[PDB]
């Protein structure tokens, strides 16, 4: 959940927000790890509950998310049935676990492309255009993630842009991302330059993937 | 002395409009058939399965025309090559399906096949079926016959499953020409079609357009 104010903008701006719970357990093995585990059950409710109670007034929240990255556990089945159950007014998402699981009311992959399959075990990501219509499949896709704007990048931005117009059950995507997670040092003369992973000691790093 | 009056064009045609030649003339075989008064009018035979193919339920329902009566049986028998599998006797009368009751000139029999080969186009597993008509102590009154394949044909889940395994249809549309005899088919033509087909890798036919 971000900065109140920022609601607060979109709403009189006028952007439509996807309000995402603070919860990632990526480097968990497996990723489900702690979200299949109801010991983890009220620390994860609280995350989805007290944003719900705080953001669920604000008009520019159209969609809530369940969080990000953290497989799919029988904790987000339990979380997506209690806001369906108080805030009926919003579809609830979330990509873990395949992106298209019982927890999710949009099929949100991350990184799926316009035509090529990639049919990694357990957690595919089928080409967007086959992914909507796979046997008893029905729901809206949006991507949660697509277009990695690392560095020089971008493209084939427009095959994306192509088949959201012709299907109509492709109703776009979130790019990732806006805005460079870089640092600002300062060398001998007092000269700012632009820092990334590894460059404040820190280690183990990702180097220049914040940016 | 048989006289047939054959009219080109008929209110039919408004229905025969296919993208073909327009000929007309009797174009397929002619025949006669003799039947008993006592007779086999109608037949269909239903094969269901359980949830993994390992036992089907042979439904033959036989309809008779002619005199009804206590000493009349169908015996429906299944053979695999020369190997009698299963074999069921009833008189007529079927069962109870209106407050008028039901037909008495119908019997629907049930044989049980346990692990029934299945037919598909990539092996097409055929039975045969014979249809006695007779008296209770065995006394013929006439036989029809057809091949069985058994197999299940279902729409699930948005596929088109053949025995429970999604088809992928390698099918071509076939209209019955031939350039010297026009709309006349012989065997010999078929079979040379479905050889061609079959050798190119096509596993399916449209009767294109009738
Ligand atoms: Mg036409
Ligand atoms: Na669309
Ligand atoms: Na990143």
């Amino acid at each position: 959940p971000n900065h109140p104010l920022w609601y607060t903008l979109c709403d009189r701006y006028g952007l439509y927000v996807v309000d995402e719970a603070n919860i990632e357990t990526h480097g968990m093995v497996p990723m489900n790890r702690l979200t299949d585990d109801p010991r983890w059950l009220p620390a994860m409710s609280e995350r989805v509950t007290r944003m719900v109670q705080r953001d669920r007034n604000h008009p520019s929240v159209i969609i809530w998310s369940l969080g990000n990255e953290s497989g799919h556990g029988a904790n987000h089945d339990a979380l997506y049935r209690w806001i369906k159950s108080v805030d009926p007014s919003r579809p609830v998402q979330y990509e873990g676990g395949g992106a298209d699981t019982t927890a999710t009311d949009i099929i949100c992959p991350m990184y799926a492309r316009v035509d090529e399959d990639q049919p990694f075990p357990a957690v595919p990501k089928w080409s967007i255009k086959k992914w909507l219509s796979l046997p008893g499949e029905t729901r809206p896709l949006i991507l949660c993630e697509y277009a990695h704007a690392m560095g020089n990048s971008l493209g084939g931005f427009a095959k994306y842009w192509q088949a959201f117009r012709q299907y109509p059950r492709l109703q776009g995507g979130f790019v990732w991302d806006w805005v460079d997670q870089s640092l600002i040092k300062y060398d001998e003369n007092g000269n700012p330059w632009s820092a990334y992973g590894g460059d404040f000691g820190d280690t183990p790093n990702d180097r220049q993937f914040c940016m | 002395r048989l006289a047939v009056m054959v009219l080109r064009w008929s209110d039919g045609s408004y229905l025969e409009d296919q993208d073909m030649w327009r000929m007309s003339g009797i174009f397929r075989d002619v025949s006669l058939l003799h039947k008993p008064t006592t007779q086999i009018s109608d037949f269909h035979v239903a094969t269901r399965f359980n949830d993994d193919f390992s036992r089907a339920v042979l439904e033959a329902e036989v309809q008779m025309c002619g005199e009804l009566r206590d000493y009349l049986r169908v015996t429906v028998s299944l053979w695999q090559g020369e190997t009698q599998v299963a074999s069921g006797t009833a008189p007529f009368g079927g069962e109870i399906i209106d407050e008028r009751g039901g037909y008495a000139d119908r019997v629907t029999l049930r044989l049980n096949v346990e692990n029934p080969k299945l037919w598909s186009a990539e092996i097409p597993n055929l039975y045969r079926a014979v249809v006695e008509l007779h008296t209770a102590d065995g006394t013929l009154i006439e036989a029809e016959a057809c091949d069985v394949g058994f197999r299940e044909v279902r729409i699930e889940n948005g596929l088109l499953l053949l025995n429970g395994k999604p088809l992928l249809i390698r099918g071509v549309n076939r209209h019955e020409h031939h350039p010297l005899h026009g709309q006349v088919m012989d065997e010999q033509t078929m079979v040379q079609d479905i050889l061609l087909m079959k050798q190119n890798n096509f596993n399916a036919v449209r009767c294109s357009h009738y």
